[PDB]
C-alpha cells in the first residue's frame, strides 16, 4: 500500500 | 522521588484514544492507541511501563483512573504509588497541552507514511524522544536515572 | 555495544512471544502476537526503537532477516538489521536458558493473569528487576549513560 | 475473574 507498515 | 515520577496523559485522534505516559523530569514517553481508556487498558499500560523503567509514582491522567480497582491492582503489582494528576503546579497543564499537541503535529507529519494509526504514533514515539532540545528526553531520562542508582 | 540488541521468539499457548534482548545487559521488551510475520516485527522493531537508542539488531531468523517490511523498519527507525549467526556459541545457549527462565516466571504468574499477554509482561517485569548485584534495568541504564557521557 | 487483569 505504498506504507510502511503496508508496502503492499 | 523524580528519577521515579511519570504522568499519565490521554489524548484522541480519528476517534481512537492514545494513550501516554510521561516522565516528568526528561519529557520522555512511551505510547499506544486504544479503542477506548478503560481501567483495563490502563493497568495493562502501566504494568508494560513499569517492567522497563523504575516506576515509583504514577500521576494519574483522571479521576475514572484514579478510582479504578483494576489500576489499583496493576499498581500495587508493580510497585507503583499511584497518586491524583491535580495540577497544583499550573504550568502542568500547559506542559501537558503543548505535548499533546506537538505530539499530534507529528502524528500529522508522518501520518501519510503509516497505514494504521498506530505505526504512526509509534513513529512520534520516536522522533519526539531523539529530538534534541542539546540532549534528547531519552538521553535526559537514562542520564538522570543512571545518577539516581550512582 | 550499548547500542546492540538480538531478537528472540518462542512459543507457548499457541501463541508466540517476540523479545528484544539488549546483549550486554541481559533486559528485555517483550510481546505477545498470534504468529510471527514481517509486519508484526516491523512494528515491535519500531516501538523498540523509539524507547531506547538501537544501533544494530541481530535478527531472530532468516526470514525476519529478509523481510522487506523489517529492513523497512529498520530503515525508518536508524537501525543497523544484521543476521543472528552464533559466532560465538555461547549466543546460542544463553538465548536458550533465556527463554527457559522467562517460561518458567510465565509460570509462577500464570494464574494471577487471564491472559498470557499480563503474564508475559508480569515477566518481563520480574526478569528486568532481578539482582543477579544490579538487574538488567540498572545494567542497561548504566551501559548507555557510559556511552552518553 | 480473581485474576489482576480481570478482577471479576
Ligand atoms: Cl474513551
Ligand atoms: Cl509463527
Amino acid at each position: 500500500d505504498l506504507k510502511i507498515d503496508n508496502l503492499d | 522521588s523524580s528519577p521515579g515520577i511519570w504522568q499519565l496523559d490521554c489524548t484522541h485522534l480519528e476517534g481512537k484514544v492514545i494513550l501516554v505516559a510521561v516522565h516528568v523530569a526528561s519529557g520522555y514517553i512511551e505510547a499506544e492507541v486504544i479503542p477506548a481508556e478503560t481501567g483495563q487498558e490502563t493497568a495493562y499500560f502501566l504494568l508494560k511501563l513499569a517492567g522497563r523503567w523504575p516506576v515509583k509514582t504514577v500521576h494519574t491522567d483522571n479521576g475514572s483512573n484514579f478510582t479504578s480497582t483494576t489500576v489499583k491492582a496493576a499498581c500495587w503489582w508493580a510497585g507503583i504509588k499511584q497518586e491524583d494528576g491535580i495540577p497544583y503546579n499550573p504550568q502542568s497543564q500547559g506542559v501537558i497541552e503543548s505535548m499533546n499537541k506537538e505530539l499530534k503535529k507529528i502524528i500529522g507529519q508522518v501520518r501519510d507514511q503509516a497505514e494504521h494509526l498506530k505505526t504512526a504514533v509509534q513513529m512520534a514515539v520516536f522522533i519526539h524522544n531523539h529530538k534534541r532540545k542539546g540532549y534528547s528526553a531519552g538521553e535526559r531520562i537514562v542520564d538522570i536515572i543512571a545518577t539516581d542508582i550512582q
